């Protein structure tokens, strides 16, 4: 498998790891997930409510559930901001 | 490791 | 089994 | 770094590897990129213009250039379809 | 490798 395939499988497997058989994430799943995968990101926001800011606009419908596609829009937003950073600076 | 660096210089 | 290309719907983060 | 940070970086770097210094993808770059990164996917499209058709969907500004956000929209579409199939037949 | 397998079963449109 190519690198991208591995990347994709990883994202897919990470979602299911923290969402469980319920097949979706609650705020708390999301919060744990961010804590295990993006700890420096959270600590650089001096806000005990970052997961709440983030949960808010993932949950367009207010059902407390975040599915895979919404999960992917979170990863998309971060990776995009990292890339912008990267382009402006690191090369 | 470069993504990890950038993530810590980044905010909502 | 169908692939569509989503026009997201992306949360934004800043600096930079 | 985390599994997610690793996966994200490979997505970032894959873009840049095929976008080169100009920082975007032409339909040629896109075609090469999917040939190397998802060959089994192309090898299953009966359509020979399938790359061309993906390019048309991606190229919102109709300037022949595909940037990182568009790129991520592609990976999105692919990863979400995989996950859909995954849930139905595999989980 | 499961993504790799699933990809070869997908199509466009």
């Amino acid at each position: 498998p190519s690198q991208m395939e591995h990347a994709m499988e990883t994202m897919m497997f990470t979602f299911h790891k923290f969402a469980g058989d319920k097949g979706y994430l609650t705020k708390e799943d999301l919060r744990v997930l961010m804590e295990k995968e993006f700890p420096g990101f959270l600590e650089n926001q001096k806000d005990p409510l970052a997961v709440d800011k983030i949960m808010k606009d993932l949950d367009q419908c207010r059902d407390g559930k975040v599915g895979f596609q919404s999960f992917f829009s979170l990863i998309a937003g971060l990776t995009i901001a990292c890339n912008d950073y990267f382009v402006v600076h690191m090369k | 490791s470069t993504v990890h660096e950038i993530l810590s210089k980044l905010s909502l | 089994g169908k692939v569509t290309f989503p026009k997201m719907k992306i949360p934004k983060f800043t600096f930079s």
